[PDB]
RNA sequence: GAUGGGGAAGCUCCGUUUCAAAGGCCUGAUUUUAUGCAGGCCACCAUCGAAAGGGAAUCCGGUUAAGAUUCCGGAACCUGG
RNA sequence: GCUUGUGACGGCCCGUGAAAAUCCACAGGAAGGAAUAGUUUUCAUGCCAGGUCGUACUGAUAACCGCAGCAGGUCUCCAAG
């Protein structure tokens, strides 16, 4: 699964939540990994896109809503996009995904 | 010279406006 | 006796429709060179109500390729469209919900609407609420294809004629019961002057042909001929069967 | 990694130079006491030059070249960053964060900054720079 | 106290016909015939109300400066500035789209050509 | 072609006829054991249907002029 | 509390019409003024106007269904009938 | 409700953009010099139909036998040039 | 408190609740242009003009219609303790 090793990330490492501050940290280059639910808009889509072009960064396209994005991290809230910022036990960057 | 650029038009099926054409076979005389 | 009513509905006095807030008809775009040849891709920007009729009404606006213009047209609205959604109208358009595609570059089984019976009608079959035409064939040879009607009824159309994929928006709609006269009144006043209805039987015999007489009661058989003469089609027509269709009365 | 460098093209997203790009001169990623958000001392251009054919005559192609400069101060969240890049050497020590006090200074800045962007815009450097975003 | 009565010939209540009580230097009560309100405008594809633009009847946008219906940025008594930006970012990335769709059917055609 | 009107009259009729009565049968079908259910099992059903019903920008250069 | 027993949002009819279509007319009224997911959205803010025209609050943007309903099974077998029929002609 | 057309022995009937060669702006160029062509347009087809619908702009004080948001005194505004 | 104007909400529909004249803005970049100047009368001040027809009074147990100075009929605004 990608559940596990997010809730594993969680557990033990540095993430942030949200469009404005995953383009603060695409933007100060402190980024390893994004991952962008299906279900949000287009434009905003390929503008993380860009802006991870620009930064060389890799993107996770999440099966699922913002809500189930949500849950998979473990919040009681919508997430749109996840920004991973250090990895500890967990190995999501280093794996396939 | 090197000011003016060349911008060839896409006379398409679906992309720019068409130019005018003689429409001679089609007057309503 | 005296004219009736049903051919009083002819002259078209107090008969007419009433047609104000209606938003305009409602037909497929033109068939032209970029139909005919390729495609061409409009944006849905509204989904409105239309007075006096059950489906939904859509704005789809597309592009002159003559003339720097826009040109809006109206289209039904099928089952699934959102505001933000381009259309795409051709021959070379892909299979998709909303599209208007040519009858032989369908595959068969397929679901379309708002089908022409002539090509470049634009639009004349399955357009009310609910309602689709079903794909059963083709003859490459010919140029034809076999269509089922809502009615049940089997039809061949001509290739060349156009039709939307999907099925029309507003379903279920007869599946709520009114309970009221006046949701039949309010109904009734934005379509025309034809309720509320008063039996023949009711009547005097210079009203009706079933009028007159103690005990009300139709005096002959109801059904009429084919051949009567405008004054006497009062009844059932040109019937060949009368019952229940059901046979059972309970299921 | 970090690319919001000098010499990197952006667009401007809000403010009335919406939609005009900008070249990046001086990046500030902490941001002083005036303007505490991280911001980039920028300049751009107002006015874009028009198209030439062969039909103009000298005076009317010298008319239809001029450029109108601007020097900006401007934060991260308003722009938007390209691919592309310009050298921007030659009105590197001009715009710095004490020329946007006296505007004489200002004009000053733009002067060096139209004769510059002028100079590039002759001998076909940076078309993408010197046309027009269409939106 | 006293009573009043309309000031025109219309003894209707209708839309346009709508009136105010005021107290003059007379010292009596008095009808005032009052004009119908203004609506704010519109954006063109947001739906919502234009912020700096001031408010009035139609013909009454003749009388004033250009300060008064205007709004200093492209598009800026027209549209939202939100749907200004969005503009502007729709614009850039569908033309990068665009670049994209070229360069990689250009690999096809050279791969194809060997 | 003399058979050929009343064949097709005669087909469009009997097609048109079986449409009828599949949508006559459906129709009964629905609106009887819906109006012969109580409200119990009427508040039953309400509740089970409100229940269950590769950047691609990467094929790009950077820092071009 | 409980305010009826069993009757519900058919409370406004009274004793009219009779009881098995105050029975029929509950479902349709429970469902056209039901809250649905926004698909495009996330949120649960759809709501019916007009019959066939349902509007998501947040994001502003209104899609074509249902009388009664914002979707119908009909609509869904033919929708999953033009998936199969693209990918088996594309395919 | 005319016109273009089409009916009717005819008084007249249909129809309102129709199966019609259906009309204007101006740039021209400017110097028999005043305005012929202009060199680009021109998709709409007359007209009538609301003193309660839509709609540019005015208030106060005084004054008569009988008039006034109209006269007189003062103070405003709108359109066109 | 009473009458009235207005704002932000909420309920209802197999009912979702006019049109045109008119005015403004935006995109566009034609064309003209600053050096002894062009643009401005969308900034301020100053100048001139605003034609035709209606306008008194009743609006009802006596000014309207019912043969009448007829206990009938005939649309609406203001509203003290
Ligand atoms: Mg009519
Ligand atoms: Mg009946
Ligand atoms: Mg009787
Ligand atoms: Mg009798
Ligand atoms: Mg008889
Ligand atoms: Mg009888
Ligand atoms: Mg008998
Ligand atoms: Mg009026
Ligand atoms: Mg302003
Ligand atoms: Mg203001
Ligand atoms: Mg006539
Ligand atoms: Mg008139
Ligand atoms: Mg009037
Ligand atoms: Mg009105
Ligand atoms: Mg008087
Ligand atoms: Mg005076
Ligand atoms: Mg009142
Ligand atoms: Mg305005
Ligand atoms: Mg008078
Ligand atoms: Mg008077
Ligand atoms: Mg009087
Ligand atoms: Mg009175
Ligand atoms: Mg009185
Ligand atoms: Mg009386
Ligand atoms: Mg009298
Ligand atoms: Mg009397």
């Amino acid at each position: 699964s990608i559940n596990q090793k997010l809730a594993l990330v969680i557990k033990s490492g540095k993430y942030t939540l949200g469009y404005k501050s995953t383009v603060k940290s695409l933007r100060q280059g402190k980024s390893k990994l994004i991952i962008i639910a299906a279900n949000t808009p287009v434009l905003r889509k390929s503008e993380l896109e860009y802006y991870a072009m620009l930064s060389k960064t890799k993107v996770y396209y999440f099966q699922g809503g913002n809500n189930e994005l949500g849950t998979a991290v473990g919040k009681l809230f919508r997430v749109g996009v996840v920004s991973i910022l250090e990895a500890g036990d967990s190995d999501i960057l280093t794996t396939l995904a | 010279n090197p000011l003016t650029h060349s911008t060839p038009k896409n006379f398409g099926i679906g992309q720019a406006v068409q130019p005018k054409r003689n429409l001679s076979r089609y007057v309503k005389w | 006796g005296r004219v009736i009513r049903n051919q009083r509905k002819g002259a078209g006095s107090i008969f007419t429709s009433h047609t104000r807030l209606r938003q305009g008809a409602a037909k497929l775009r033109t068939l032209d060179y970029a139909e005919r040849h390729g495609y061409i891709r409009g944006i849905v920007k509204q989904i409105v109500h239309d007075s006096g009729r059950g489906a939904p009404l859509a704005k789809v606006v597309f592009r002159d390729p003559y003339k720097y213009r826009l040109r809006e047209e109206i289209f039904i609205a099928n089952e699934g469209v959102h505001t933000g959604q381009f259309i795409y109208a051709g021959k070379k358009a892909s299979l998709n919900v909303g599209n208007v595609l040519p009858l032989g570059s369908v595959p068969e089984g397929t679901i379309v609407s708002n089908v022409e019976e002539k090509p470049g009608d634009r639009g004349a079959l399955a357009r009310a609420s609910g309602n689709y035409v079903i794909i059963i064939g083709h003859n490459p040879d010919e140029n034809k294809t076999r269509v089922r009607l809502p009615s049940g009824a089997k039809k061949v159309i001509s290739s060349d004629a156009r039709g939307v994929i999907g099925v029309i928006a507003g379903g279920g709609r007869v599946d709520k019961p009114l309970l009221k006269a006046g949701r039949a009144f309010h109904k009734y006043r934005l379509k025309r002057n034809s309720w509320p209805k008063t039996r023949g039987v009711a009547m005097n015999p210079v009203d009706h042909p079933h009028g007159g007489g103690n005990h009300q009661h139709i005096g002959k058989a109801s059904t009429i001929s084919r051949g009567a003469v405008s004054g006497q089609k009062a009844g059932l027509i040109a019937a060949r069967r009368t019952g229940l269709l059901r046979g059972s009365q309970k299921t | 990694a970090k690319f919001l460098k000098a010499g990197k093209v952006a667009v401007v997203v809000r403010g009335r130079y919406a939609g005009k790009k900008v070249v990046i001169v001086k990046p500030h990623d902490e941001g002083s006491k005036s303007h505490p958000f991280g911001h980039a001392l920028v300049a751009g251009i107002e006015r874009y030059p028009l198209k030439v054919t062969k039909k103009h005559g000298a005076k009317k192609v010298a008319k239809r070249t001029k450029i109108k400069p601007f020097i900006k101060v401007v934060n991260y969240n308003h722009l938007l960053p390209t691919r592309y890049t310009l050298d921007v050497e030659a009105f590197k020590s001009v715009v710095s964060t004490e020329t946007f006090e006296q505007p004489s200074q200002r004009e000053e800045a733009k002067k060096v900054v139209k004769k510059a962007f002028e100079e590039r815009h002759q001998a076909g450097k940076n078309q993408w720079f010197f046309s027009k975003l269409r939106f | 106290a006293q009573r009043v009565t309309f000031r025109r010939r219309n003894p209707y209540n209708t839309r346009s016909n709508k009136i105010k009580v005021v107290k003059t230097p007379g010292g009596i009560l008095r009808a005032q015939h009052v004009k119908k309100l203004a609506t704010r405008p519109k954006c063109g594809d947001c739906g919502s109300a234009l912020q700096g633009i001031s408010t009035l009847r139609p013909r009454q946008y003749a009388t004033v400066s250009k300060t008064h219906k205007t709004v200093s940025r492209a598009y800026g008594g027209s549209r939202c500035a939100n749907c200004v930006k969005e503009r502007i970012i729709r614009a850039f990335l569908i033309e990068e789209q665009k670049i994209v769709k070229k360069v990689v059917k250009e690999q096809t055609e050279a791969a194809k050509k060997s | 072609s003399m058979d050929r009107d009343r064949l097709v009259k005669a087909l469009n009729f009997t097609n048109r006829l079986d449409g009828k009565i599949a949508k006559s049968i459906s129709r009964a079908k629905y609106i009887q054991n819906t109006r012969k259910a109580g409200w119990d099992s009427t508040n039953e059903t309400i509740k089970k249907e409100l229940a269950f019903l590769t950047n691609r920008f990467g094929v790009l250069p950077d820092d071009v002029e | 509390a409980k305010r009826t027993k069993k009757v519900g949002i058919t409370g406004k009819y009274g004793v009219r019409y009779g009881s098995s279509l105050r029975r029929q007319v509950k479902k349709l009224e429970i469902q056209q003024h039901a809250r649905y997911d926004c698909s495009f959205c996330g949120k649960k803010t759809v709501k019916r106007g007009a019959a066939g025209i349902w509007t998501c609050s947040c994001c502003k943007k209104t899609v074509a269904g249902g009388a009664y309903t914002v979707s119908t099974a009909a609509a869904a077998t033919v929708r999953s009938t033009i998936r199969r029929l693209r990918e088996m002609v594309e395919a």
